[PDB]
RNA sequence: CCCCGCGGACGCUACGCCGCGACGAGUAGGAGGGCCGCUGCGGUGAGCCUUGAAGCCUAGGGCGCGGGCCCGGGUGGAGCCG
RNA sequence: GAGGCCACGCGCGCGUCCCCCGAAGAGGGGGACGGCGGAGCGAGCGCACGGGGUCGGCGGCGACGUCGGCU
RNA sequence: CCCCCCCGGCAGCAGCACUCGCCGAAUCCCGGGGCCGAGGGAGCGAGACCCGUCGCCGCGCUCUCCCCCCUCGGGGGGGCC
């Protein structure tokens, strides 16, 4: 046996869009191999906001 | 395991060699003088007791 | 433009090569250094409890700075403080060995945990033994083993350790970056110690396994390794 | 090209040369030998003759398969090791030497007394307890089923036939050519036949192995017994 | 400038495939997955079926960690399943 | 001056140190070290304690009696 | 028999006369028994084509020349400044 603890071991985050849209996981397909294959954190940044739920993406106003 | 693979020790460690063989020179080399030493005092043994 | 790239290729291959065989000899006189160092070390003590006791002195030898310390409890019913302690000492299962760099912090937790653990002066046959056969590096967060000088280089090269000798002249000789090696190490599993223990529940000096046996580590070690 | 040299290294501990690389640096005159610079037809054209053919044709040789499988299999990695039988080292019982009695365990010659010749190319060891003693012929054997016992004859300078090795003694099959399924019993055969050539190699061996065991007495009366367990005596208490 | 060869395995249901490391007790309770199961509806299988459906029986052959499922034999006699 | 070790081995020029004569202790002639200086390339066989097993080893037995089936 | 000698000499030496230790950068060689064999496209090279005998690591020989010792070209050694 082994003193560790397990109630955090899963990490609670969203690995993918809970969606069932077809055009947002098309784009969701091409970040993830933006993220992969390149060293920028701005693509990085999208895809996880691409995963996110509409409270987690508020709307933007113009102003 | 090092320790026990010769090559995967040389991997980690290249002047493993050179110590090992060292070694297995200098133990012959002090074996050898041990021997010829004891033979020596057996013969100066077998010398003082058949001296005539 | 076929035959300017193999030049380009080859030229590139052989920088390669050229600069890993510097590296090897780099490596080979290493350790051929830290040879000399250890016989220095090793005959400059009896060198100078011999002067001590020509003059009817006493020579009292440097205090050890290294230990070698191994969880013998189990983890049922530990005491909230013990249980802390052993954490930091990453000692989080039965048989866990890890080097711990002796003064007066670490001794002082060494006390609390007394009970719980065997620990004592390692020399440097054990340090060799523990960091060869059982040597892991955690690299990314992944207990990978020390298969190859490039895993040790990458993680512990910014410090000048570039190899398993150099790695292992870090933990003997506690030098400035042993924070830094001995955390890169995970932490030994050993198996159990053949032939037995005399009383794991009692101290060392007791009859039984407990506490500081100061320098009989070392034949726990080659039992329990 | 130049004649090949012996290593120059010697070995004192396998995978450890007796000299180091300045040493045999210096020993190859490396110093001297410092340099710096300077297939197979797969197609055959053919005349393939007759009027207005063409010249000739370009046959090319491995054409490509007919068929292919609807799947294949992945190819292997690579061992770096695990060689073949035929080049696997042979390792002999510093107990068996020639001319050594054994004690066979196995097979229709069980608990025999037999006299060991030579090591076979394939490790087997090359025995005959002489025919006229107790009926073994020249006949190969494991070491790993035979006792090696402290009794020996000198065998040396007897002339073991050069023809006697694995393939002499490798086993002879009949079946099955030109037959494929069993509606005539293909029993036939199953007689083997001991050849001249074994009874001449027989005899030959045996009459200058003979006179040597009886040189020693009553070894002959030794070698025509066989070995038992009597119910008192236990083999880990026997010096054999 | 490839060419005496005109040639060169597999893959990537991306909700897929592959690699490495650590870990695995569990009541009350919570969550996920279920190509587990039942009934009915919209689609779909140019699905199955009197040359034998459902159901039932079975010292028959198997698959799955499991819930369960497939196939053989018998009985049955008109419907049934993915 | 009658042994052991070296993971020491191209030149040219530059530097540092040591040696000689040193006719200003100038000026040249020699050794050792160098991490210094603008200019491309070794190949060809093998053996293996070398990024997880192979044999380019072999034997016996098989139809109304036996062979295999951990269920 | 014990102690001190004016002082010892020789061998061996934690002894292969099994009195009493701690060790191995001051440590190497060899053997035996048991369990196991997971993985499966490693080719910067020819532009691969018989199934990549490949990478890292440790070595040997040749592209120099003399000898030495056995076999009858093959095998084993000393090097060669
Ligand atoms: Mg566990
Ligand atoms: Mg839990
Ligand atoms: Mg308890
Ligand atoms: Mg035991
Ligand atoms: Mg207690
Ligand atoms: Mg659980
Ligand atoms: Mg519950
Ligand atoms: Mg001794
Ligand atoms: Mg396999």
């Amino acid at each position: 046996g082994v003193d560790i603890r397990h109630n955090k071991d899963r990490k609670v985050r969203r690995k993918e869009p809970k969606s069932q849209d077809i055009y947002l996981r098309l784009l969701v397909k091409l970040y993830r191999f933006l993220a992969r294959r390149t060293n920028s954190t701005f693509n990085q940044v999208v895809l996880k906001r691409l995963f996110m739920s509409r409270t987690n993406r508020p709307p933007l106003s113009l102003s | 395991n090092p320790l026990k693979n010769l090559r995967i020790m040389l991997k980690l460690n290249p002047y493993a060699k050179t110590m090992r063989r060292n070694t297995i020179l200098r133990q012959a080399r002090n074996h050898k003088l041990r021997v010829d030493k004891a033979a020596a005092a057996a013969a100066a043994l077998q010398a003082k007791s058949d001296e005539k | 433009n076929f035959a300017e790239l193999k030049i380009k290729r080859l030229r590139k291959k052989f920088a390669q090569k050229m600069l890993r065989k510097a590296r090897r000899k780099l490596i080979y006189e290493k350790a051929k250094h830290y040879h000399k160092e250890y016989r220095q070390m090793y005959r400059t003590e009896i060198r100078m409890a011999r002067m001590a006791r020509k003059a009817g002195n006493f020579y009292v030898p440097a205090e050890p700075k290294l230990a070698f310390v191994i969880r013998i409890r189990g983890i049922n019913g530990v005491s909230p403080k013990v249980r802390k302690v052993l954490q930091l000492l990453r000692l989080r299962q039965i048989f866990n060995g890890t080097f711990v760099k002796l003064n007066k912090a670490s001794i002082n937790m060494l006390r609390i945990v007394e009970p719980y653990i065997a620990w004592g002066y390692p020399n440097l046959k054990s340090v060799n033994e523990l960091i060869y056969k059982r040597g892991y590096g955690k690299i990314n967060k992944k207990r990978i083993a020390l298969t190859d000088n490039a895993l040790i280089a990458r993680s512990l090269g910014k410090y000048g350790i570039i190899c398993m000798e150099d790695l292992i002249h870090e933990i003997y000789t506690v030098g400035k970056r042993f924070k830094e090696a001995n955390n890169f190490l995970w932490p030994f599993k050993l198996s159990s110690p053949r032939g037995g223990m005399k009383k794991k529940t009692t101290h060392f000096v007791e009859g039984g396994d407990a506490g500081n046996r100061e320098d009989q580590i070392n034949r726990l070690i080659r039992r329990m390794n | 090209k130049g004649k090949p040299h012996c290593s120059r290294n010697p070995v004192l501990v396998r995978g450890i040369g007796r000299y180091s690389r300045s040493a045999m640096y210096s020993r190859k005159a490396m110093y001297k030998r410092k340099y710096s610079a300077a297939k197979v037809l797969a197609t055959v054209t053919k005349p393939v003759g007759g009027d207005k053919n063409g010249g000739t044709r370009v046959v090319k040789l491995r054409k490509m398969p007919r068929y292919y499988p609807t799947e294949d299999v992945p190819r292997k990695l690579l061992s770096h090791g695990k060689k073949p039988f035929s080049q696997h080292v042979r390792k002999l019982r510093a107990s068996i030497t020639p001319g050594t009695i054994l004690i066979i365990l196995t097979g229709r010659h069980r608990g025999k007394r037999v006299v060991f010749l030579k090591q076979l190319a394939s490790g087997l060891l090359l025995v005959t307890g002489p025919l006229v003693l107790n009926r073994v012929p020249l006949r190969r054997t494991h070491q790993k089923f035979v006792i090696a016992t402290s009794t020996k004859i000198d065998i040396s300078n007897v002339k073991i036939p050069k023809h006697l090795t694995d393939a002499y003694f490798k086993k002879k099959k009949l079946r099955k050519p030109r037959h494929q399924e069993g509606e005539i019993f293909d029993t036939e055969k199953e007689k083997y036949e001991i050849t001249e050539q074994r009874k001449i190699d027989q005899k030959a061996v045996d009459s200058q192995i003979l006179p040597k065991i009886k040189a020693i007495p009553q070894l002959q009366g030794y070698l025509r017994s066989v070995f038992a367990l009597t119910n008192g005596i236990y083999p880990h208490k026997l010096v054999f």
